[PDB]
C-alpha cells in the first residue's frame, strides 16, 4: 500500500511486506506477453529446464502490471528484491516441487529500468537505491568462495555453531557456543558451510562518454553466484544494482576526512554486443565453385585494390595441414605472410582486418606501445598484484594470428623470440625459477617498412626489407607493396577514401560473403576438412622445382629451396582447405604454385625479376581470364609514354605485337 | 658470411676465428650441390614425406 | 589539489600546492587543468604527523595521578591523561567554484549560443560572417611574427581542427591536424608555439627531454581517503581536446617518443599501472617544433635526411613546415623593423582586427560544426590528389618527401 | 586412511629391527585416471571437496617445517600438555587459556600460561606452490587464473617452478581464526593430496640394448636411424651420432680432465635442412637443448650470477649450456 513512513520501514514491516508479497506472486501468476502469452509460465519453465536460478522481470511489465512495486522498488532495493526472491521461489516451488533440490533459492534480477545514471553522477542522494548505470569492465577478480550459511566449530569442546546468514555488510561474529557457553575462538567448519561464488569487478566510464577533458570515472560492483563470469576486462556493459554503501569501509582510521568507499550490488548485468544451419549453408556456398574467388574478394571490404595480399591472407587465414614424419621431423602447417611496403599501402589495415576477422588474432607491434609483448617474461601484474607468468604475444596465439606490426623496428630479444617462435615454434623460459618451454604455433603475418623509407626494385627484397636472411627465410608468402604514381589506381583510391568518409560522416567480380559468414566458413573449413596430398603431380612439380633451380642460377639471383617446394604445398593444402575438397586437386596446386612463384620471383632484383617472370610466365598466367594480362601490358605501355611526355614537355600495333608476345575485341569490350 | 658458400672466395665466405673453429671436432661445409638428378629426387622425397 | 599560479610566484621559488575541499553541487565543478578560482574558507585540518620532534601536546585539567602499580608514566601514564599532539595543515574549504578567466559572459552550437551572450554571439556571427576571415585570424594571432604566412595558415587549420569519424568496423578516422615545424634556428618556431600556448585554452607546454613519460601521459596515485585511484594527468591530457605544443621535439627521448607516437595515433593513452588499469581519450593535436640534424637544414636533403625523427612520428604529422632562413637583406630589414617596432612601443604597435577572447569564443563556437563533404567536393577533392600524385612523377625535380 | 595405512604398514613391518621399532606415519598421495577440470570451474559449490586442476607452476618457496603435533608446558607449574594434534593445512591454533593440572589448593597457575616446547614438537616440511592456468586453457582475451597449493612432507620438491601438472586436493581455505571491501570472504588454495607432471631401465631393454649394441652393423643403423626423414648427408648422420653418444671423458692423475665431448659445426647454405637436423638432434639427446646464438626467448646461451640485493642469495640464471649439462 502506501501510508504511514519511509519506504525502508514501511516494508520491513510484516502487514505491508505480506501484502506486498502476496501482490508479486499475483503478478508473478498472471501476466501476458501482450499477446496472451503468459510470460512469466514458460520463463520459469526455461529457467528450471536449464538450472539457472535467476529470474528476469522487465520493470516495465512491472510498472504496467502493478505501479506501486514499481515506485517502491528503487527506494527499498533490498527488502523488496528479498520479497520478489522468496515469492518467486514458493511460485518455481508450486510449478515444479521437486526443483527445490537444485537451488532452494530464486534471483529476481530487474531489467530496463528508467533511468540509467552515468557514474560520475552518482551522489550521496542515490545511497541505498537501485540504479542503472553504463561502463566499461576495467579488471574483474577471480571466482572467489564467499561465506553464505556459516556453520562454526567451537574449538573448546568441538560443538557446531548452526548456520548464519552471512550478509554483505558486516562480518557474522557468533557469540556464545550454546553447549559451553563458551565466547572464545571459533572457527569455519568449512566443510558443513555453504558458500555462494564472490566476484569483484570495476566499471569506469567509456571513453566515448567521457566529456571535455574530465577523467573517467571507476566504480566498484559485485557478483554474487549467478552474475560471476558474466562480464571480462574490457566489455561494455550496463549494470543495474544497489549503490551500496555501508559494509566496513568508513576510513575510521583517522587516515583523513569521513568519507565512505561506496560499491554497487550488481543485480543484472547486461552486455552489450554452434553452426547447425550454419553448416548446412556453407556446404553449399562451398559447392558453388567460386568460393576462392568470392572469399578473396571479400577479404577486406574497406581496403582497396591489393588482390594478390588479399588472397595471400585468404591463404594464411585457411592455414595448411601441419604434419610429423614419426616425431622426429616437426614440419609446420602455418603460412606466413609478410607485407613489405613503403608507407601508405594500407598494411596496418590489412593486419587489423585480420584482428578483426580471425579467432585467436593478437596485435603487438615493434614498437613497445602494445599491450602485449613478443618476449615472455614472469612477473606481479600491475593490476592483479598476481605473481604471473606473462608469456608473450607468440604464446596468447598458440593456436591463431600473430599480426607483428612495424616487424623492422623490433629489439634484439623480440627479433631472437620471433626467431625461436617461427623456427620451433616454442618459447623458453628460463627466468626466475621456471625452466620452462611453451608451445606458440601461432601463423605470423608481419608488417614492415624498406629500408630508406621506398622499395627499391634495383636491389632484392633481402637487402631492402632491414631483417635478417633467417628472420626472412620463415615467410611463406612476402608481399612487396609497392607505391607507384598510377593515374587510375590514384583516382580510385581516393573515390573509396572519400566515399567512406562521406558515409560515415557523423551525422547520419562476385558479391563478397558477409562477414559473419565468412568468420563460420573459417571455423568450419579449419575444423573439419583436412586436404591430403595423394593425388598431386609429383613428375610436374619436380621438373618445375628443377628448371626454378636452373633459372635461378642461369642469372645472380636467390637459389629456390626445398622450402619453396614446402610453402607451395601448404598453400596447396590451404586452397583445398578453401574449397573443403579434401584432396588437393591439379587447380590448388596450381593456384599454390602461382603464389609461391609471384612471391619468389618479386624477391628477386629487377634484371633476374623480369627475366624469371617472362622464363615461368606460364605458371604465373594459370586462373588468368587473359583481360588482366592485357590491361597490365596497356598499362605498362601508357606510363611508359606518360613519363616520356612528362619529361619531354598508345597505337594498336604495340598492344598487338605485345599480346603475341591474337584476340583484342573482348579486352576492348 | 655471404649466404652462399661462394666457392671463388675460397677462405673469406667464413668469418670464424682460428681459435674458435678449433674448438669444434669436426667442421661440415654444405653446399646445395644442383645436379639436375638430386634436384628431382630431393622435390620427389619431400612430396613423398 | 590545487598549486599558485605562474603569475604569483616569488623568485626561485615552487609554487604552493594546497587541497581545496568541494561540497554538494560544486563536488565536480573543477577539473585537472582548470584555471579555477575558489572562493571559500580557509580551515585548519587535524593531521597524522611524522614529526620526531615533541610539540602541542593537549591533556586534561584534572588533576590526577597514578597510585602503586599504575603510575601515570610511560604510554599508560599518556593514554590516561589523554595526551595528544597538536599537528595541524591548512586546507581550504571551497563552497563555490569558477573559472579565473570565464570564456562566455553536453554541448552543441545551441548551446554554446545559449551560453554566450548577446553581445558576444553578434561578435562571433559577424567576425564569421567577415570577408578575408582567414587572413584576419592568422594576423591577429601572429602579429609579432613576420612572414611564415604559410605557417600561420597552417597554425590555424590545426587550431580549428578537422571532424573526427568512426567507421562502421570500428576503426576511427583520426580528424585533428598535426603540425611540425622545421628550420634554421631563431626562424620563431618556439615564438609560433608560444603563441598557441598563450592564446589556446586546453593547451600545454613541453620541451625536448625536460618531460618523463609519466609526466607526459599519466600516473596513478592511490587515494588516501578510499580504496580508489586518482589517475594525475600529463601534457597530453592536460591538452586533451586542446594543443599540445613540443618543442625541441627532435631531441626527446626514445621511450617518450615512442609515448607521444601512440598518442597521435590512437589519440588514447593505456595505464596499467598500480593496480588498476585505465585507457583514456587524448585527442590532442600536436604542434612540434624540431631543429634539422646539424641546426641548419640542408636544402638538398630530403626531410627525412634532415631531421631525426622516426618514421611513423614523420607521417602522424599532417604539415610539415621548413623554415630555412634566407640570408635576404630585404627580409632582415623587414625582421629588424618588426622587432625594433615591438621592443620601442610595447603597448602600441598590436592592432588586432579581432580581440584574442572573441578569437576563443568563435574558435570554440565552431569547433561544434561538423562540416559534411558534398560531392562536387568530393569530386575536386579526387583532382586535387591527382595534381598532388602527378607532381610526385618522375622527372620533374624531388620533393622533400612523397605523396 | 592415513591411520589405516600407519596400522598395515605396521603389520607388515612387525619385526622390525632394534633402533627402528617406533612406528612411522604414513602419508597416502592419492592419484585418480579421471580427466581434470579447468581452474575457472572451480566455484563455490566445490569448495571442501577434493578436485582436480591442471595447470603450470610458476613458484614454489623452500620446504619450510609445520608442526603436526605440538606440546606446552606451564610457565608456573611446569606441567606439560604433549602431543596435542594440529589440524593439517593452512590452518592455526588458538593456545589454551587455564591450567588443567589438578590444583592442590595453592594459588591457581596465571591466565595464559603455556609456552610450546619447540623440543617436544613434531614437525613436517611444508611447502607453499603458486599455480597458474594453462596458457592455452585461457580463454583469447583473458588474464590466466592463479591457484595457491599446500604440499606436506613428500609433495613439497616434488615439483619445481615451471612444469605442467595436475594437482589433486582438497579445495578449502585458510582457517586463522576469522580476522577494505570484501567481506565474508576467506583467502583460497589447493590442499593437495596427489601431485601428477606432465612430460629406469627394466632388464628386458638392458638386454634389447645388448643386443642391439651386439648387431653387427650397429653403426648403419644407428646413422639411418637418427634421421631418416632427412635426404642423403649419410656422413653428416653419421658424425650426429659420433656426436650423440660421445667419447670418454678422463681425469689424469695429475687432475687434468679431458673432455669425451665432441663438437660438430655445419657451415651451409641456407637451403639445407641443417636446423632440421638441430631440431632432430634435441629431440633425441637424452638431455638436449635447442638454442639460437643470441639465446632463446628470455632464455640465454650461458649462466649469469647474480646476487639478490634483499635476500643477499646467488642466484644462477642456468643459460643453455649450464641446462643441457651431460647432455647436448
Ligand atoms: N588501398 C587502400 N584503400 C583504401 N584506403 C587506403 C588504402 N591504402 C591506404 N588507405 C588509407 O590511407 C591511409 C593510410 O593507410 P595506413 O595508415 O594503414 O598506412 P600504412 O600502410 O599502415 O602505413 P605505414 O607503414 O607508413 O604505417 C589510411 O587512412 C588508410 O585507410
Ligand atoms: N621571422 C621572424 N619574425 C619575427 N621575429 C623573429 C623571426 N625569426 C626570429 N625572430 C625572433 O627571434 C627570437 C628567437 O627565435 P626562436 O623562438 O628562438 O626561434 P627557434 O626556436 O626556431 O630558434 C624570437 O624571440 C623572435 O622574436
Ligand atoms: N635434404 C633435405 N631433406 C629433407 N628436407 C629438407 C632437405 N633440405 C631442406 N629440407 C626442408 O627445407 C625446410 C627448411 O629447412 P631449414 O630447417 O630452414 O634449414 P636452414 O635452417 O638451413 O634454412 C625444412 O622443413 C626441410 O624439411
Ligand atoms: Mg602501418
Ligand atoms: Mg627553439
Ligand atoms: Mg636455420
Ligand atoms: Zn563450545
Ligand atoms: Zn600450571
Amino acid at each position: 500500500d502506501l501510508k504511514g513512513h519511509s519506504v525502508r520501514e514501511w516494508v520491513s514491516m510484516a502487514g505491508p511486506r505480506l501484502e506486498i508479497h502476496h501482490r508479486f506472486k499475483n503478478f508473478l501468476r498472471t501476466h501476458v506477453d501482450s499477446h496472451g502469452h503468459n510470460v512469466f509460465k514458460e520463463r520459469i519453465s526455461d529457467m528450471c529446464k536449464e538450472n539457472r536460478e535467476s529470474l528476469v522481470v522487465n520493470y516495465e511489465d512491472l510498472a504496467a502490471r502493478e505501479h506501486v512495486l514499481a515506485y517502491f522498488l528503487p527506494e527499498a532495493p533490498a527488502e523488496l528484491l528479498q520479497i520478489f526472491d522468496e515469492a518467486a521461489l514458493e511460485v518455481v516451488l508450486a510449478m515444479y516441487p521437486k526443483y527445490d533440490r537444485i537451488t532452494n533459492h530464486i534471483h529476481v534480477r530487474i531489467s530496463h529500468l528508467p533511468l540509467v545514471e552515468e557514474l560520475r553522477s552518482l551522489r550521496q542522494l542515490h545511497l541505498n537505491q537501485l540504479i542503472r548505470t553504463s561502463g566499461v569492465v576495467t579488471s574483474c577478480t577471480g571466482v572467489l568462495p564467499q561465506l553464505s550459511m556459516v556453520k562454526y566449530n567451537c574449538n573448546k569442546c568441538n560443538f557446531v555453531l548452526g548456520p548464519f546468514c552471512q550478509s554483505q555488510n558486516q562480518e557474522v561474529k557468533p557469540g556464545s557456543c550454546p553447549e559451553c557457553q563458551s565466547a572464545g575462538p571459533f572457527e569455519v567448519n568449512m566443510e558443513e558451510t555453504i558458500y555462494q561464488n564472490y566476484q569483484r569487478i570495476r566499471i569506469q566510464e567509456s571513453p566515448g562518454k567521457v566529456a571535455a577533458g574530465r577523467l573517467p570515472r571507476s566504480k566498484d560492483a559485485i557478483l554474487l553466484a549467478d552474475l560471476v563470469d558474466s562480464c571480462k576486462p574490457g566489455d561494455e556493459i550496463e549494470l543495474t544494482g544497489i549503490y551500496h554503501n555501508n559494509y566496513d569501509g568508513s576510513l575510521n582510521t583517522a587516515n583523513g576526512f569521513p568519507v565512505f568507499a561506496t560499491v554497487i550490488l550488481a543485480n543484472h548485468v547486461a552486455k552489450k554486443d554452434l553452426t547447425d544451419e550454419d553448416v548446412k549453408m556453407i556446404t553449399s556456398l562451398s559447392k558453388d565453385q567460386q568460393i576462392g574467388e568470392k572469399i578473396f574478394a571479400s577479404i577486406a571490404p574497406s581496403i582497396y585494390g591489393h588482390e594478390d595480399i588479399k588472397r595471400g591472407l585468404a591463404l594464411a587465414l585457411f592455414g595448411g595441414e601441419p604434419k610429423n614424419p614419426g616425431g622426429k621431423h616437426k614440419v609446420r602447417g602455418d603460412i606466413n605472410v609478410l607485407l613489405c611496403g613503403d608507407p601508405g599501402t594500407a598494411k596496418s589495415q590489412f593486419l587489423k582486418y585480420i584482428e578483426k576477422v580471425s579467432s585467436r588474432a593478437i596485435f603487438t607491434t615493434g614498437q613497445g606501445a602494445s599491450a602485449v609483448g613478443l618476449t615472455a617474461y614472469v612477473q606481479r601484474h600491475p593490476v592483479s598484484r598476481e605473481w604471473t607468468l606473462e608469456a608473450g604475444a607468440l604464446v596468447l596465439a598458440d593456436r591463431g594470428v600473430c599480426l607483428i606490426d612495424e616487424f623492422d623496428k623490433m629489439n634484439d630479444q623480440d627479433r631472437t623470440s620471433i626467431h625461436e617462435a617461427m623456427e620451433q615454434q616454442s618459447i623458453s623460459i628460463s627466468k626466475a625459477g621456471i625452466v620452462t618451454s611453451l608451445q606458440a604455433r601461432c601463423t605470423v603475418i608481419a608488417a614492415a617498412n624498406p629500408i630508406g623509407g621506398r622499395y627499391d626494385p634495383s636491389l632484392t627484397f633481402s637487402e631492402n626489407v632491414d631483417l635478417t636472411e633467417p628472420i626472412i627465410s620463415r615467410f611463406d608468402i612476402l608481399c612487396v607493396v609497392r607505391d607507384t604514381v598510377d593515374p587510375v589506381q590514384d583516382e580510385m583510391l581516393a573515390r573509396f577514401v572519400v566515399g567512406s568518409h562521406v558515409r560515415h560522416h557523423p551525422s547520419n567480380g562476385v558479391e563478397p560473403l558477409p562477414q559473419e559468414v565468412l568468420k563460420k566458413y573459417i571455423i568450419y573449413a579449419k575444423e573439419r576438412v583436412h586436404p591430403k596430398l595423394n593425388q598431386m603431380d609429383q613428375d610436374k612439380v619436380a621438373k618445375m622445382y628443377s628448371d626454378l633451380r636452373k633459372e635461378s642460377m642461369a642469372t645472380g639471383s636467390i637459389p629456390i629451396t626445398v622450402r619453396h617446394i614446402e610453402s607451395m604445398i601448404r598453400m596447396a593444402e590451404a586452397h583445398a582447405r578453401i574449397h573443403l575438397r579434401d584432396y588437393v586437386i591439379e587447380d590448388d596446386v596450381n593456384m599454390a604454385i602461382r603464389v609461391m612463384l609471384e612471391s619468389f620471383i618479386d624477391t628477386q632484383k629487377f634484371s633476374v625479376m623480369r627475366s624469371m617472370r617472362k622464363t615461368f610466365a606460364r605458371y604465373l598466367s594459370f586462373r588468368r581470364d587473359n583481360n588482366e594480362l592485357l590491361l597490365f601490358i596497356l598499362k605498362q605501355l601508357v606510363a611508359e609514354q606518360v613519363t616520356y611526355q612528362r619529361n619531354r614537355f598508345v597505337p594498336e600495333k604495340d598492344l598487338v605485337d605485345k599480346a603475341r608476345q591474337h584476340n583484342l575485341s573482348a579486352f576492348y569490350d | 658470411v655471404f649466404g652462399r658458400w661462394d666457392e671463388t672466395k675460397g677462405e673469406d665466405n667464413i668469418d670464424f676465428m682460428p681459435t674458435i673453429l678449433s674448438r669444434f671436432d669436426m667442421i661440415f661445409i654444405v653446399k646445395d650441390e644442383h645436379n639436375e638428378e638430386r634436384d628431382v629426387m630431393l622435390a620427389k622425397h619431400v612430396i613423398t614425406l | 589539489r590545487i598549486q599558485e599560479t605562474q603569475a604569483e610566484l616569488p623568485r626561485g621559488s615552487i609554487p604552493r600546492s594546497l587541497e581545496v575541499i568541494l561540497r554538494a553541487e560544486a563536488v565536480e565543478s573543477a577539473q585537472a587543468g582548470d584555471k579555477c578560482d575558489f572562493t571559500g574558507t580557509l580551515i585548519v585540518v587535524p593531521d597524522v604527523s611524522k614529526l620526531s620532534t615533541p610539540g602541542a601536546r593537549a591533556e586534561t585539567n584534572s588533576r590526577v595521578s597514578g597510585v602503586d602499580g599504575y603510575e601515570t608514566e610511560g604510554i599508560r601514564g599518556l593514554r590516561a591523561l589523554g595526551v595528544r599532539d597538536l599537528s595541524y595543515r591548512l586546507v581550504f574549504l571551497a563552497c563555490c567554484v569558477a573559472p579565473t578567466n570565464p570564456r562566455f559572459g553536453e554541448q552543441t552550437a545551441e548551446s554554446i549560443k545559449n551560453q554566450m551572450t548577446v553581445k558576444e554571439w553578434e561578435k562571433v556571427f559577424e567576425m564569421s560572417q567577415d570577408k578575408n576571415l582567414y587572413h584576419n585570424l592568422c594576423t591577429s594571432l601572429f602579429p609579432t611574427i613576420h612572414g611564415n604566412d604559410e605557417v600561420k595558415r597552417g597554425v590555424l587549420l590545426m587550431l580549428f581542427g578537422g571532424v573526427p569519424k568512426t567507421t562502421g568496423e570500428g576503426t576511427s578516422l583520426r580528424g585533428d591536424i598535426n603540425v611540425c615545424i622545421v628550420g634554421d634556428p631563431s626562424t620563431a618556431k618556439s615564438q609560433f608555439l608560444k603563441h598557441v600556448e598563450e592564446f589556446s585554452p586546453r593547451a600545454v607546454y613541453t620541451s625536448g627531454k625536460a618531460s618523463s613519460a609519466a609526466g607526459l601521459t599519466a600516473a596513478v596515485v592511490r587515494d588516501e581517503e578510499s580504496h580508489e585511484f586518482v589517475i594525475e594527468a600529463g601534457a597530453l591530457m592536460l591538452a586533451d581536446n586542446g594543443v599540445c605544443c613540443i618543442d625541441e621535439f627532435d631531441k626527446m627521448d626514445v621511450r617518450d617518443q615512442v609515448a607521444i607516437h601512440e598518442a597521435m595515433e590512437q589519440q588514447t593513452i593505456s595505464i596499467t599501472k598500480a593496480g588498476v588499469k585505465a585507457t583514456l581519450n587524448a585527442r590532442t593535436s600536436i604542434l612540434a617544433a624540431a631543429n634539422p640534424i646539424s641546426g641548419h637544414y640542408d636544402r638538398s636533403k630530403s626531410l627525412k635526411q634532415n631531421i631525426n625523427l622516426s618514421a611513423p612520428i614523420m607521417s602522424r604529422f599532417d604539415l610539415f613546415f621548413i623554415l630555412v632562413d634566407e640570408c635576404n637583406e630585404v627580409t632582415d630589414y623587414a625582421i629588424a623593423r618588426r622587432i625594433v617596432d615591438l621592443h620601442s612601443r610595447i603597448e602600441e604597435s598590436i592592432d588586432r582586427v579581432y580581440s584574442l577572447d572573441d578569437i576563443r569564443r568563435y574558435l570554440l563556437f565552431a569547433r561544434q560544426f561538423k562540416p559534411k563533404i558534398s560531392k562536387e567536393s568530393e569530386d575536386f577533392i579526387v583532382e586535387q590528389y591527382k595534381h598532388l600524385r602527378q607532381r610526385d612523377g618522375s622527372g620533374v625535380t624531388k620533393s622533400s618527401w612523397r605523396i | 586412511l592415513e591411520e589405516a595405512a600407519k596400522e598395515v604398514a605396521d603389520e607388515v613391518t612387525r619385526p622390525r629391527p632394534s633402533g627402528e621399532e617406533v612406528l612411522q606415519d604414513i602419508q597416502v598421495m592419492l592419484k585418480s585416471d579421471a580427466s581434470p577440470s579447468s581452474i575457472r570451474s572451480l566455484k563455490s559449490d566445490m569448495m571442501s571437496h577434493l578436485v582436480k586442476i591442471p595447470g603450470i607452476i610458476i613458484a614454489a618457496s623452500a620446504v619450510r617445517a609445520k608442526a603436526t603435533r605440538i606440546s606446552i608446558q606451564c610457565r608456573s607449574c611446569r606441567n606439560t600438555l604433549t602431543n596435542i594434534a594440529m589440524r593439517p593445512g593452512l590452518e592455526g591454533y588458538a593456545l589454551p587459556r587455564k591450567c588443567n593440572t589438578d590444583q592442590a589448593g595453592r594459588p591457581k597457575c596465571p591466565l595464559d600460561p603455556y609456552f610450546i616446547m619447540p623440543d617436544k614438537c613434531k614437525c613436517v616440511d611444508f611447502q607453499t606452490l603458486k599455480l597458474q592456468e594453462l596458457p592455452d586453457a585461457v580463454p583469447h582475451g583473458e588474464m590466466p587464473r592463479h591457484m595457491q597449493l599446500y604440499c606436506d612432507r613428500y609433495l613439497c620438491d616434488k615439483v619445481v617452478p615451471g612444469n605442467r601438472v595436475t594437482i589433486m586436493g582438497i579445495y578449502s581455505i585458510k582457517k586463522f581464526g576469522l580476522t577494505r571491501v570484501g567481506v565474508g570472504i576467506r583467502s583460497s588454495y589447493i590442499r593437495v593430496l596427489g601431485i601428477q607432471v606432465d612430460t629406469a631401465v627394466s632388464p628386458q631393454e638392458e638386454e634389447e640394448f645388448r643386443r642391439l649394441a651386439a648387431l653387427p652393423n650397429v653403426y648403419e643403423v644407428i646413422s639411418k636411424s637418427i634421421a631418416p626423414s632427412i635426404f642423403g648427408g649419410t656422413d653428416m648422420k653419421k658424425a650426429i651420432a659420433c656426436l650423440l653418444f660421445g667419447g670418454s671423458r678422463k681425469r689424469l692423475p695429475d687432475g687434468l680432465t679431458r673432455r669425451g665431448d665432441i663438437n660438430l659445426l655445419m657451415l651451409g647454405d641456407p637451403g639445407t635442412a641443417k636446423s632440421q637436423l638441430l631440431k632432430f638432434v634435441e629431440k633425441c639427446s637424452p638431455i638436449g637443448v635447442y638454442t639460437s646464438g643470441k639465446g632463446s626467448s628470455a632464455a640465454g646461451l650461458t649462466a649469469s650470477v647474480m646476487r639478490d640485493p634483499s635476500s643477499r642469495n646467488f642466484i644462477m640464471e642456468g643459460g643453455a649450456m649450464v641446462l643441457a649439462d651431460g647432455g647436448v
